[PDB]
């Protein structure tokens, strides 16, 4: 059934399975109309659906088009999102293919079954977590490639860089979900802690800076420190 | 006007016939149950006063042989019999009838619930539901599970109803996912209706015959079939107007029969409220909305 902080570590065994978060498939922007009127102008999307255990992020880019001439377009992107999962899955080897997949919006469940019918053995799942997965926007290079994309792509990335090499799987879940939770919070703030110092860059074949060991901790604590300090803020505490 | 003899009634038992039901006493001269009106399948139905445990009865049609009741001490249970010498069966009911021993089936002259209850119910499709094909009468009790049921145990007990799921490769066409997930009408109406149960008539009759056995028995499969059945086309679309007509008809005189006390255990409150206020046919079933709002409005 649901996914818990009692099965953490199932995140990081050698089932293959894969998150799939639909929050950023279909967005817009609420404008006023010449006359007065609101209406939305939808923009670039993505499906993020990532691997917890390998970093491998499969980011499906949802361009404008898919919407054109359609109704109910908050339903039909979950159909959509369940459409494209399931197409991946067909895409990649036996081998390769989830055991579970595991969708961060219980709206999501009944799509995602409806489409891998074809695939009893695949378990669909829902998740207690709060992920931030909403805030995979927030990352420069996926931001970048989403908007500039000028029809449906799929583009593959590790969304852990190389930092597999020198620590674990549940170690660098739980950097980059402290790092999305901090965009989420305070985008501004997080992004001048991840760039702050020149001195550091970001590889061209990297999502995030090249922070040695130490550095890592230092940009650790000053996301937790953000995040206690918005939460201050929020709620006057 | 058909008859249904007992040889006895040696155990205190509360008597049902279709929606009439009877207090017999240990050892009571009952003799069994005439006038039985030609024309319908029956229901002759048991609830023992020492256990409660196990309601059990018989589904059958005069027109298809001479039938009786009688007391088995062994298995414990009233069971039905077909007597095929037409002369002593003849002969048994003149006796019983001439010394009044039997109760009248009491049907009203204006009364057309039992009718209303079973149209479209035939005893052919019950003994293909319920299968012991010895027997012209058909056995089920409070405990019997579906076909469906056994999937999610013994087969040759069980109610081989027609198997309605959602999410099942039945009812989804590869590439029409949404649409069909969110529109029944495919598999109503080509795959159930055209497909699998030949028009609209089978359809129903199985609709009344899972009703009848919920309610007469508390057959838990029985009320999951009758729910999924009415489920399947308040959530199509496209339906005939002429099926919705009739299904507003078929639904108003269950939920009028429905013992108001049993309502909580019979009645699914998510698939009603979804049926009346949600659905493609929210406004299809003016004569069941209208006597669900004004019986149950708890559940809604």
């Amino acid at each position: 059934g649901a996914m818990n902080s009692s099965n953490y570590a199932e995140l990081f065994n050698n089932d293959i399975k894969l998150f799939v978060d639909d929050t950023n498939v279909y967005r817009v922007t609420v404008h006023k109309t010449f006359e007065g009127n609101v209406a939305t102008k939808a923009i670039n999307g993505c499906i993020f659906t990532l691997n917890p255990k390998t970093g491998h992020l499969f980011l499906k880019i949802i361009h404008t088009s898919v919407w054109a001439g359609q109704k109910r377009l908050s339903q039909l992107a979950k159909w959509k999102t369940a459409e494209e999962v399931s197409a991946l899955v067909r895409s990649l080897p036996k081998e390769e293919q989830p055991k579970q997949i595991i969708v961060t919006r219980k709206a999501m469940l009944d799509p995602l079954e409806v489409h891998m019918l074809d695939f009893p053995n695949i378990a669909i799942r829902p998740t207690e977590l709060r992920l931030p997965f909403s805030a995979a926007m927030s990352i420069d290079k996926l931001s970048d490639v989403v908007m500039k994309a000028t029809e449906p792509q799929m583009v593959l990335f590790n969304i852990y860089d190389d930092w597999l090499d020198r620590i674990s799987s549940y170690t660098a879940f739980s950097r980059l979900t402290l790092l999305l939770r901090a965009l989420k919070t305070n985008e501004e703030s997080a992004k001048m802690i991840l760039l702050s110092d020149p001195t550091i860059t970001i590889k061209s074949y990297h999502l995030w800076p090249s922070f040695t060991d130490e550095q890592w901790i230092t940009i650790e604590s000053q996301m937790r420190d953000l995040i206690l300090t918005e939460y201050g803020r929020k709620y006057n505490v | 006007m058909n008859t249904v003899p007992f040889t006895s009634a040696p155990i205190e038992v509360t008597i049902g016939i279709d929606q009439y039901s009877f207090n017999v006493k240990e050892n009571q001269p009952f003799h069994g149950i005439k006038d039985i009106p030609i024309g319908h399948v029956h229901v002759i139905h048991f609830q023992h006063a020492d256990n409660s445990s196990m309601r059990y009865g018989y589904w059958f049609d005069c027109r298809m042989g001479n039938f009786y009741i009688q007391y088995d001490p062994k298995d414990g249970l009233y069971k039905m019999m077909e007597e095929r010498d037409g002369a002593k069966f003849e002969n048994i009911v003149h006796n019983f009838k001439e010394r009044q021993m039997m109760v009248s089936y009491p049907k009203i002259d204006e009364d057309d619930t039992w009718y209303n209850l079973t149209e479209f119910v035939q005893m052919d499709k019950i003994r293909k539901i319920v299968r012991k094909d010895e027997n012209q009468f058909s056995y089920v009790d409070s405990s019997m599970t579906t076909v469906q049921e056994n999937e999610l145990s013994d087969p040759a007990h069980s109610l081989n109803y027609t198997v309605i799921n959602f999410k099942s490769r039945e009812a989804i066409r590869p590439g029409h996912e949404m649409e069909d997930f969110l529109d029944k009408s495919y598999y109503l109406n080509t795959v159930m209706l055209q497909g699998i149960f030949k028009n609209s008539s089978n359809y129903f009759g199985e609709l009344q015959f899972a009703f009848l056995n919920a309610m007469f028995f508390g057959n838990y499969g029985s009320s999951l079939q009758w729910h999924a059945m009415i489920e399947l086309i308040c959530s199509s679309a496209t339906v005939p107007k002429h099926m919705l007509d009739k299904l507003d008809e078929i639904l108003y005189y269950q939920i009028k029969t429905l013992p108001e006390q049993y309502s909580d255990i019979l009645l699914n409150e998510r698939v009603w409220n979804i049926c009346l206020y949600s659905s493609f046919q929210k406004n299809s079933l003016h004569n069941t909305e209208k006597i669900m709002e004004n019986k149950y409005p708890e559940l809604l």
